[PDB]
């Protein structure tokens, strides 16, 4: 169908009227985006050449606009000389206007011809003419090759130099000029030769609308060439200073704006200094909102340690003055910009004499958070939303304020009137997330402000019953009272929806108080229509209850662990088989079933653990004496019945260890929350496996020192917190306890169900991958060898060879490199003989990079058995910074294999 | 036979050092040493190659592709610095 | 003003053969069908055989004669093959041919039935049907003599020879019940139902169509062995197509000289 096609178009291009000839020239596009063929683009390319070497002046526009749109296609042209001979053909065409429609083609095609030199000479003679719609195409395509040619701009600026200062060529058509001299970065000397045309471009016209031109071209051009970045900051500084051109002045902030965006570090002090300076003299309230934020901007990045690097106290900068005042002044938008400068300084540069400022801007901060409270504008809440930010970036930069900024935050939440209150409650709970003493002393007031929420807004009273929600959980640590029933009925009688329910459920789970999500779920179970939905609430529910019960244990009681270990996994059981149930052929929940089903095998091996160790008073000492003398044991130093159990159990969690390694390479998927929360699982498995290695087992063999960094507070989450603070008690409880005791396991049972009872303490936490998933990709690979239709082998003469030709797409549904970018496929291709080491002689691997979406590897097997053989291709995926990622269908392809009877008979022969 | 012809801009010893490389299709690499007659040298620490690479295989049902690279050794271990190219190869089995 | 839509489909498969109708085309259309599958639907079958010595009573160009009509299994490799005639190498290249051997020699006191089976191939794609059931008989050997042969076989068509004829029997019909009238039966009691008539059993004779036109055509292929009867079909189809497309080629070419 690709070749018929184009032939349908070319009976439409070869109609008499413009009409179905301009309906075909602009269909191309489609054809091409459907069938990137190169063999068809270079036919349809020579046929839109024709027609527009042979067009009716409209016929052209339409190529122009095919030319315009269709330009990745280009490069992909097998000829070139009779395309581009078509196209210019029209050059010498007296009609001014042909002209101009073929220069903004050959300007469309710099790509694919750059270095042609006729072209570049008929360009550079229109560019000096007296035809106005002509001249404004040609300044288009200099401007276009100026770019991917070299010894055409140097020819290019020398022309514009000289017919700039010439007092030819309107005011208009001057300003329309200027701009090509962006495109001079190709070597120094252009760059230099351009420099000294502005010094005196600028001066020689100092318009307005010339200067706005201009200086912006110029410092795109001193962002471009990287060599003469401090020669361009001074001028603009120097404009700033000087000119009283308010536009001027505005273009000077926008263009700093962006030097500073790109390269911070090159800023000097001095030129921080006059910048400031210059913010300080102005009493114009924008352009001082400008400079503040170019200030902000330059504060963020390294440049503020090369300000306060030394070889003038600090109080002496005046950058400081400038932060001060700005964060009181009136303006919001100022004291918003200011506050963020002193929030920077604050957190990265620590002098002895910035303490008092620290005092200034937590001050500061509940004056811009009171004015902002009530404004209700969209600028009001952008800036609220920037002190908000400034806050957050603050308390977990300094833990030491924390508990300043909290307080104040509360303090606001009673005056905020219901539109800042939703940020305010999530500039919380981040900060919350990190220190515990932030949350649990403040329980009562947070309720005050949900108890209200039911009659003091109407419009949106969603989002914040939500956002209170979080907060409130995340403040409770242990449990929940009457507050509890409380938000019940706050919810049953405000309005509440399903949605809203839900949500609150799921950030309730999230956070750890399972109580209250059994309770939520179970209203929700009596809706929704789909079975699915119904199948999967009701497993949530019941993993929900299933962490509730759990949750009531008690320390160092071994008769009620494991009653209360059975009993929740009676209950996983059912919630397992709901949500398998709850799967389908779409988003069948892998990562959802996969990480409870584990979660039920950690915790079956913690009961048998546990068993274990409390059977070891049954009676096991009798068995090894009977065996054998207790004295030199044989069985084991002081051997018991119980060896063969800790072994089991040992290889067991170590089995479950690997398979979290498992999930975890699988997953690829998560954000860097549930995936540093299956290490921490894994972390907990090899931590028992550990214990019971290098405690029970030989402990001398082992004699290894926890000698390493530990505890260090760089931990994302309070229960990661938690996690870490158990995991070392453990530890420095084992590690005093190897050598005191033999074998025999006197005192090491209570080692052991100390360190379960500790771990199982902690409930759990369903973490974000679990609840709506993002950044789905995934990998298609079609492998196309001699295609087999059913599962019928297929036949190889089994002297020669096979190739395979594994071809793969990658898919993104979402935004395509959210977290981590595919950077290559690592394809892993091996054979087994069916019928029957196991014949893996041909098992190799080939990492083939995806260019653009789209990757094919030629893989060769060689295998001389009569049997059938299964080839298997395995994709593992790999990221950027370097991992296995492991994924891919890992898709099979079974293989005939024969021999000639010319051979068989030679065999049998010999 | 497949003929070889690079330039080789700003090395030192190009005659002891330079190795061309054949990647086969089934992970199979053949390191082939030039020999020191191979390196024309036109100008001043600019030297061209020109040499045959000798591949060889069974049968293949359809065409493969036969990388080749141009390594650098020192005194042990090699260092890839050029750009793989692909070469279309074809063997079919003996005639009558 | 469009060919009508062509509607077909299968009563059932087999190995041995394939039964199908076809509803909603034209009478020539469906004769045309028929005739590609006994005419050019092209196989692999034996066509060039040299002897070194022969020594048997069936004379040497009657074992020329029966090793033609021996089948072979050509499922795909046919489309790989390009005719001998229009390949460009020396003599049979591997690509344009393949390669048998048969050597017997009777050295025991029984008569030996030299059968296909010993017939020794080169490529394991092709061998004769009954090996991949009682073999098909080539000649029969008195103890002392011998026969020594090597043949080709190439890939050919229906008109050339019928040795490369694959479809054993072709039942083409339509109207089981003259109801177009096409034929006319001066005692229609005698004639015998037809299997695919739906008349009752005192009428037996579908009541005349003033206005019709034949339809709902019936198909029964039998292949011969060589290729599975889909295969036939799809083969068939593929290759009237692409007749068509090369006298369309030739025609244009021929306008554009006329104009
Ligand atoms: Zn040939």
């Amino acid at each position: 169908d690709a070749n018929s096609a184009l032939m349908e178009l070319d009976k439409g291009l070869r109609s008499g009227k413009l009409g179905e000839q301009c309906e075909a020239v602009v269909r191309f596009p489609r054809l091409f985006q459907k069938y990137p063929f190169p063999i068809l683009i270079n036919s349809a390319f020579l046929k839109l050449a024709d027609v527009f070497r042979v067009g009716n002046n409209f016929l052209r526009l339409c190529v122009l606009k095919v030319t315009q749109q269709s330009e990745k296609h280009l490069e992909k042209i097998l000829n070139v000389d009779e395309f581009v001979k078509r196209i210019f053909s029209v050059i010498h065409s007296n009609d001014p206007v042909a002209r101009a429609i073929t220069l903004r083609m050959l300007g469309s095609l710099a790509s694919i011809i750059p270095e042609r030199k006729n072209a570049h000479h008929s360009i550079r003679q229109s560019l000096d003419s007296h035809d106005n719609v002509e001249v404004e195409a040609a300044v288009f395509a200099a401007a276009n090759f100026s770019a991917q040619s070299k010894d055409f701009a140097v020819g290019i600026c020398n022309k514009i130099s000289e017919m700039i200062q010439g007092l030819a060529t309107p005011v208009d058509l001057k300003l329309k000029l200027i701009p090509i001299l962006q495109h001079m970065h190709h070597d120094a000397i252009l760059a230099s030769s351009a420099r000294q045309l502005l010094q005196q471009l600028v001066t020689s016209y100092p318009s307005t609308k010339m200067v706005i031109v201009s200086l912006h071209t110029f410092t795109l051009l001193a962002a471009s060439s990287l060599v003469d970045t401090p020669k361009q900051i001074q001028l603009l500084l120097q404009y700033l200073k000087n000119d009283p051109r308010k536009a001027v002045k505005r273009l000077a902030i926008q263009d700093l704006k962006l030097l500073a965006n790109k390269t911070p570090h090159t800023w000097s002090r001095e030129n921080i200094q006059a910048l400031c300076e210059c913010a300080l003299q102005t009493p114009y309230d924008s352009l001082k909102l400008g400079m503040l934020s170019v200030l902000s901007t330059l504060s963020g990045t390294i440049a503020i340690k090369h300000y306060f690097s030394i070889v003038s106290s600090p109080r002496s900068s005046d950058l400081v003055k400038l932060a001060q005042e700005c964060c009181y002044h009136n303006n919001r938008g100022i004291a918003a910009h200011g506050v963020r400068v002193l929030t920077n300084i604050t957190v990265s540069c620590q002098e002895k004499d910035l303490l008092a400022l620290e005092q200034d801007a937590v001050f500061g901060l509940e004056s811009l958070l009171v004015l902002c409270s009530q404004d209700d504008s969209p600028g009001a809440q952008a800036t609220l939303k920037i002190a908000l930010n400034c806050m957050v970036k603050l308390a977990k930069g300094r833990p030491h304020l924390s508990q300043s900024v909290v307080e104040t935050l509360l303090t606001q939440l009673h005056s905020a009137q219901d539109a800042a209150r939703i940020l305010m409650c999530h500039c919380l709970a981040a900060i919350a997330m990190q220190l515990p003493v932030l949350g649990d002393g403040m329980l009562g007031d947070l309720m005050e402000l949900y108890k209200v929420i039911g009659r003091s807004a109407t419009d949106k009273q969603q989002e914040l019953l939500v956002s209170l929600a979080t907060v409130i959980f995340v403040a409770s640590q242990k449990a929940l009272s009457v507050e509890s029933k409380a938000v019940i009925k706050q919810q049953l009688e405000s309005v509440s929806n399903g949605w809203t329910v839900y949500r609150i459920a799921r950030q309730a789970s999230r956070m750890g108080n399972h109580d209250m999500a059994k309770e939520l779920y179970q209203s929700l179970l009596t809706q929704v229509a789909s079975e699915h939905f119904y199948f999967w609430l009701n497993s949530l529910k019941e993993f929900s209850h299933a962490e509730q019960c759990l949750t009531g244990l008690q320390e160092e009681n071994y008769s009620s662990a494991l009653s209360c270990i059975a009993e929740s996994l009676k209950f996983y059981h059912k919630g397992i088989a709901s949500l398998t149930a709850a799967s389908t052929p779409l988003n069948p929940l892998s990562f959802q079933c996969e990480f409870v089903k584990l979660r039920i095998d950690l915790l079956q091996a913690f009961s048998q653990l546990i068993c274990t160790c409390n059977s070891l008073k049954t009676s096991p000492p009798p068995a090894i004496a009977t065996t054998i003398a207790m004295t030199l044991g044989n069985d084991l130093q002081r051997c018991g019945r119980i060896s063969n159990q800790m072994k089991q159990s040992m290889e067991e969690f170590r089995s479950l260890a690997s398979r979290y390694g498992d999930l975890y390479q699988a997953s690829f998927d998560a954000d860097s929350a549930t995936l540093r929360n299956v290490e921490l699982q894994q972390q907990s498995c090899l931590l028992i496996s550990h214990a019971i290695e290098a405690l029970i087992l030989d402990p001398e063999s082992a004699s290894f020192q926890e000698y390493g960094s530990t505890g260090t507070a760089h931990a994302d989450s309070e229960y990661e917190r938690r996690m870490m603070s158990v995991y070392n008690h453990v530890l420095e409880e084992v590690e005093s306890l190897n050598r005191k005791y033999t074998p025999v396991s006197y005192m090491h049972t209570a080692c052991l169900c100390n360190a379960i009872i500790a771990l199982l303490k902690v409930p759990l936490s369903f973490q974000r991958y679990f609840f709506q998933k993002l950044q789905s990709t995934s990998i298609k690979l079609a492998l196309s060898p001699s295609p087999r239709n059913p599962a019928e082998p297929i036949a190889v003469q089994n002297n020669q060879q096979l190739a395979l030709k594994v071809e793969g797409v990658v898919q993104h549904g979402s935004k395509p490199g959210l977290f981590r970018k595919i950077q290559s496929v690592c394809l892993n291709v091996s054979s087994t003989l069916q019928s029957k080491i196991d014949n893996m002689t041909n098992e190799m691997e080939q990492r083939v990079e995806p260019h653009n979406d789209y990757f094919s590897t030629q893989f060769l097997l060689n295998f001389a058995i009569l049997g059938t053989h299964n080839i298997t291709v395995e994709s593992s995926v790999k990221d950027a910074n370097g991992i296995v990622w492991k994924t891919g269908p890992r898709t099979t392809i079974f293989v005939k294999s024969l021999e000639d009877p010319y051979s068989q008979q030679i065999r049998l022969q010999q | 036979a497949l003929d070889v012809d690079a330039t080789l801009e700003h090395v030192q010893d190009p005659q002891n050092t330079v190795k061309v490389q054949v990647l086969y299709p089934d992970g199979q690499a053949q390191m082939i040493h030039p020999k020191p007659a191979d390196f024309r040298n036109p100008g001043p620490g600019r030297h061209r190659l020109i040499t045959q690479v000798y591949l060889s295989h069974t049968a293949w049902t359809e065409a493969c592709q036969v990388e080749v690279r141009l390594l650098l050794a020192y005194n042990e271990g090699t260092i890839p610095f050029s750009k793989p190219v692909k070469v279309y190869i074809m063997p079919k089995p003996a005639r009558r | 003003p469009y060919a009508n839509q062509p509607t077909v489909r299968i009563t059932e498969l087999t190995d041995e053969n394939v039964k199908f109708i076809i509803e909603n085309t034209d009478l020539a259309v469906a004769n045309s069908i028929r005739r590609v599958f006994i005419a050019e639907v092209p196989i692999i079958a034996i066509d060039w055989v040299q002897i070194d010595a022969n020594s048997s009573v069936l004379h040497d160009e009657f074992i020329a004669h029966r090793l033609g009509l021996i089948p072979l299994t050509s499922d795909d490799i046919v489309d790989k093959l390009q005719y001998s005639r229009d390949c460009t190498c020396e003599e049979f290249c591997p690509e344009c041919s393949v390669e048998f051997t048969l050597d017997v020699r009777c050295n025991e006191d029984q008569t030996r039935h030299v059968t296909s089976r010993d017939l020794i191939s080169n490529s394991p794609r092709v061998i004769p049907v009954t090996s991949r059931q009682d073999d098909i008989l080539i000649v029969k050997l008195r103890k002392g003599q011998e026969l020594r042969l090597r043949a080709y076989a190439k890939k050919g068509f229906g008109k050339e020879h019928a040795k490369w004829n694959p479809t054993a029997g072709v039942a083409f019909e339509y109207d089981p019940d003259n109801a177009l009238r096409h034929t006319v039966y001066p005692k229609p009691e005698e004639w015998p139902k037809s299997e695919y008539s739906e008349l009752d059993e005192d009428e037996s004779q579908a009541p005349y169509d003033p206005n019709g036109k034949p339809e709902r055509f019936y198909y029964n292929v039998e292949s011969c062995g060589s290729l599975r009867p889909e295969t036939i079909v799809l083969s068939a189809l593929s290759g009237l197509k692409k007749k068509l497309s090369d006298l369309q080629t030739q025609l244009s070419h021929e306008i554009q000289s006329d104009v």
